[PDB]
């Protein structure tokens, strides 16, 4: 496993940008302006800015426009001239945004500053129907501001690990030290590894490029089981082991001779899967069985509901 | 008399000048804390 | 991979232009002027400018015109006499813009300045029906203003990388240095490469032309999975690897003997695809399975919802 | 590729002219004067100018005339006696303009100056019905004013490139220098090439005539994909390359064995097309697949929604 696949750099970080905008076209299916006052008000503001002042008292019952919120991911080291993808979601009661156009919406950060400008054409999917009130614009937003960064300054860079682990951090530090000079890396906690790099943006970039593609083996993480209970999904880690026990569940019985099926001790995932399958049950019954088993022991893993 | 000096019960300045706040830290995040109390 | 395909120049940048206009013709299907007051007001303004003053109190119930918004992409280094394509989208309640004509709409930037003039004939597509409230005009807009640029001044040019990467920047810098003189390029961050070029517009243009077509190999980017959840699409990178695990999903069972299918460890994309297919499920079930797997580990990639 | 096919001269430029007029005849199907007050008012103005003063209070309910807007393209170097084609579009509620006649409408520029006079017979096309509210008049407009130009003055002429490109500008400059004397051309940016020409209108015309027909090879432009999403069209450049990946889309599965079809790496357009076709899907599904792929990488091209 590569360092880039399981670690992130301290200075590299994404930000969230949000903005309000209007979508035109739509062949009808737009917002009902009677129930969406902000749509008409924003359209009037745009018209007044462009040079048209509609009288305050007017009908303004249009159906080819929809008020939308546009969300974007400000990427790390964003440049002024670069472009990013945006997601446009209907705000009022618009039926669909099939072939709409997003018009010059300013994308701002949490500080209320305009960081991008988004404009373009929405693309939406054409019984599992697609979401017609939410679309994506590729390269629809152009950056306007650049976030200052400290990258290239100092002599220490922090590699941050997803799903922190003391063994994982130790392995990363050992790999970095073996590849680079002695004492190049030092683990600060279960999630942070401080690496010494020479001063200078170019030198730091070269060091990070060398480190990121480094190959590090992944030690056994933990015996973990995930139960959705909302999508009807159950997933077990390769480290899950099952202790000998007897389980009785409603309508479940020995194939053959009745209830109270025996569960043999299983050390590996294959044995655990075979024993659970022999204890024949649907995933919904399996969730309850696993919960009861973990409550009573007999399950050498931690199970979480997602 | 109405011209005798008097001190209104609401003493002190009736105005507060807003503080500009703390300069952002170049940590790469748009979000900036505000010194939690 | 060419440098032009994965990098953009600092000075080269597009801008967004927006404007309001009217479309005539349409064989009916135009805006309902009763519910779209701005259409009649703008038509009256145009008539008064042309020399016809309609009395304020009049019916003016027309159906051959539609108020539209026109959007254009101001290209880099735009010249005064050049032409650009525009997109016209209905604003009010117009049924269609099949054979309409856009009449002399000024296209302005975010600074409220007129940067182009758009006029021409709309082209719209003639059960998947086409969008009849939005059309495109090819070469419909003529530029009017030219944006000043610094290109040709200074000695440094910044190449900006899409989907920043330290390894990608290092590769680009190494390729530029190998092709050109020693020290020609230097990576400033994961997304920016500063290249030294001689002073002069012609010299800079020649250097950029030489650099852009340069061939640079693309290193493994990252193990990334994209789930739409709105268009029912799942895409996996070539670097995605699957860890051994057992997954149980509603209505899914071993072909054969029941639920809790085993997923063998897979290092390459082919093995991952074969294992997931053996765990037979539709894309909608696959999305939930992937989410649960990533939550529980067993999936050496980062998955994002788009 | 000829220089004329991919470049435009600085002094050569088109302008847009707009005007208001009336169309007579039509065998009925004209504007409803009750709902189109400007039609009757303009007809009364024309009658008064001709010498007939209709009383202000009168019915004037006619159906053989229609108020129209006429648009024309003022060509470069327009002469006083020359004629241009015009487009006539219905303004009010006219049903059709089948055999109408446009009567002496003045065509004015953005400066409110009369630049042409348009008069003639409209030609309109006689389930895909033709547009009967919009017609074209060939040579229907005669120019009246001539725009002053600087052509023939100075010693430098700017050739402007459509779809600017540093490599394209360098190629054009190299071709011009090779054909003409040394240093005849110099690229100023990605879109402008300054060419030195002798003083004099005749000499400049001869130089431009020699340059325009010059043959210049077109280098690979860029890996670009265009998705309409409104006309259901997808177009890919010859430079588009596909990276190895796995894609799962709703209702799509391996021919054969299920979802999650593999996409082999393809370097050329033929391989990309064959792989995408093997991943059998309609264009609407292909648009979503391409969007997801580009989001996840695996697509070495920039895709834009049109």
């Amino acid at each position: 496993e590569r360092i880039r696949d399981l670690t992130s750099v301290q200075g590299v970080r994404e930000n969230s940008l949000i903005g309000y905008g209007l979508v035109v076209g739509l062949d009808g299916t737009g917002d009902q302006t009677t129930q969406t006052p902000f749509t008409t008000q924003t359209l009037n503001n745009m018209l007044s800015q462009l040079g048209i002042t509609v009288p305050t008292g007017t009908n303004m019952q249009l159906k080819n426009v929809a008020a939308v919120m546009v969300t974007a991911s400000y990427p790390p080291f964003a440049r002024q001239g670069q472009t990013i993808d945006v997601v446009v979601s209907s705000m009022g009661n618009a039926k669909s945004l099939r072939g709409g156009t997003l018009l010059m919406t300013p994308l701002k950060g949490v500080d209320s500053q305009v960081y991008a400008l988004a404009q373009g054409n929405i693309l939406v999917g054409g019984v599992q129907v697609n979401q017609l009130n939410g679309g994506r614009i590729t390269n629809g937003a152009i950056i306007e501001r650049e976030l200052p960064t400290q990258f290239g300054a100092g002599n220490t860079i922090n590699l941050q690990l997803n799903d922190e682990d003391f063994t994982m951090a130790q392995q990363i530090t050992d790999a970095i030290n073996r590849a680079r000079g002695y004492g190049s890396a030092t683990a600060l906690d279960a999630r942070t590894v401080q690496v010494r790099v020479p001063s200078g943006n170019s030198s730091q970039v070269r060091f990070l490029a060398d480190i990121q593609n480094m190959e590090v083996n992944v030690t056994p993480q933990d015996a973990k089981v995930v139960i959705n209970s909302r999508t009807g999904s159950v997933v077990m880690n390769r480290e899950v082991t099952l202790d000998s026990c007897a389980v009785a569940q409603g309508n479940l019985s020995v194939t053959v001779g009745g209830s109270l099926q025996s569960v043999r001790s299983s050390a590996n995932l294959n044995s655990v899967v075979r024993a659970l399958n022999a204890l024949g049950a649907t995933p919904m019954d399996l969730m309850s069985i696993l919960q009861s088993m973990q409550s009573a022991g007999c399950l050498r893993a931690k199970l979480e509901i997602i | 008399c109405a011209w005798i000096p008097a001190k209104p019960l609401v003493q002190g300045a009736t105005t507060a000048q807003p503080i500009p706040g703390p300069v952002p830290v170049a940590n790469g995040s748009i979000f900036q804390s505000a010194q939690p109390i």
